[PDB]
């Protein structure tokens, strides 16, 4: 549908970073971008969304996100 | 609040085969480049004296050329926005003009690029090898990583039926301004009748200057195409006898 979403990532240090993502694009794919971007490792952070954490296989679709929604970043 | 889905880049042959009003209309382009303050630029007819000029006009981009005699090409990195990977010069084997593929890898929003800038082989009885070239780059952004999206923008010097000659773009290869619609303010990066710096008054115009990019569909995604430097210096003349172009494009992941 030549469509995506905008999705936020918000940071314990109050940092919040614009992604677009297709909707069944590997969430993967943002984590390894926001770890090249702010210089971190996958394994120090972790990511969740309303609540729980986030498999890199699952999509924004199968999350049900939508335009604008935030992803949560913990050190 | 930071935009990591928005990358800016202008393209620019800045003419710096022209001696007259050289430290001037280079402080013309740097001024143009702070207005909009892109996060890379290509640089194409750059002599050693306009290098130095960027150093210290420009400190804020990291620099890398093409060369160092004669004239060269150039991509300015914004420090801090970009992160330097790597480097690579393709040479063109029967250049004529000392012109060559520049090539840098970098990190921009989180997104590997491959950054892509050229001056290709000059005047209509040269076409020949401005074919040769077009295919060289055309064939080099193919051999890049899946995984990386290559951005190509140069003065091409290309013209009109020259592409169909040489095969066309490839499937996963567009081009900036047709891919918007072809629009009509930018169409013409070198026009003689709005431009009077190589004092020719006999109105030809080309798009010489053009951006290709490969991508899979939707992943790179232009959003705009602006002509820059139609800003007459205190001269009268303008930084170039090309104008810049000013592209802001969608990386989606
Ligand atoms: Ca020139």
């Amino acid at each position: 549908n030549n469509d995506h979403i905008n999705l936020k990532v918000a940071g314990q240090d109050g940092s919040v970073v614009q992604f677009k993502i297709k909707r069944h694009t590997p969430l993967s794919k943002l984590m390894k971008a926001y770890c090249e971007r702010q210089g971190l490792s996958m394994r120090q952070i972790r990511f969740r969304f309303d609540g729980q954490p986030i498999n890199e296989t699952d999509t924004p679709a199968q999350l049900e996100m939508e335009d604008e929604d935030t992803i949560d970043v913990f050190q | 609040l930071e935009d990591s889905s928005t990358i800016s880049f202008i393209t620019w042959n800045i003419d710096g085969l022209d001696g007259c009003n050289l430290p001037e209309r280079a402080r013309g382009v740097c001024s143009c480049l702070a207005l909009y303050s892109p996060d890379v630029v290509f640089l194409q007819e750059v002599i050693p004296p306009y290098c130095a000029y960027l150093k210290k006009r420009a400190a804020s981009y990291t620099i890398i050329t093409g060369n160092e005699e004669g004239y060269f090409t150039a991509i300015l990195l914004k420090k801090g926005r970009v992160k330097f990977k790597s480097q690579e010069i393709i040479p063109f084997p029967n250049t004529k003009m000392m012109r060559n593929l520049l090539c840098v890898n970098v990190s921009l929003g989180g997104n590997e690029f491959c950054l892509m800038t050229s001056h290709l082989e000059s005047t209509r009885e040269h076409s020949a090898e401005r074919i040769r070239q077009l295919k060289t780059v055309l064939g080099k952004m193919q051999e890049a990583p899946d995984s990386t999206t290559v951005i190509f923008a140069g003065d091409t010097n290309l013209r009109d039926q020259e592409v169909i000659k040489c095969g066309g773009l490839p499937d996963n290869v567009f081009d900036a301004w047709e891919f918007l619609g072809k629009p009509k303010h930018c169409q013409y990066t070198w026009d003689t009748k709005a431009n009077n710096n190589l004092r020719i008054p006999a109105a030809y115009k080309h798009r010489f200057d053009r951006i290709f990019f490969r991508a899979e569909e939707g992943h790179l995604i232009p959003q705009s195409l602006d002509l820059v430097g139609l800003e007459k210096l205190d001269c009268g003349r303008f930084p170039s006898d090309h104008w810049g172009l000013l592209c802001t494009l969608n990386v989606v992941l």
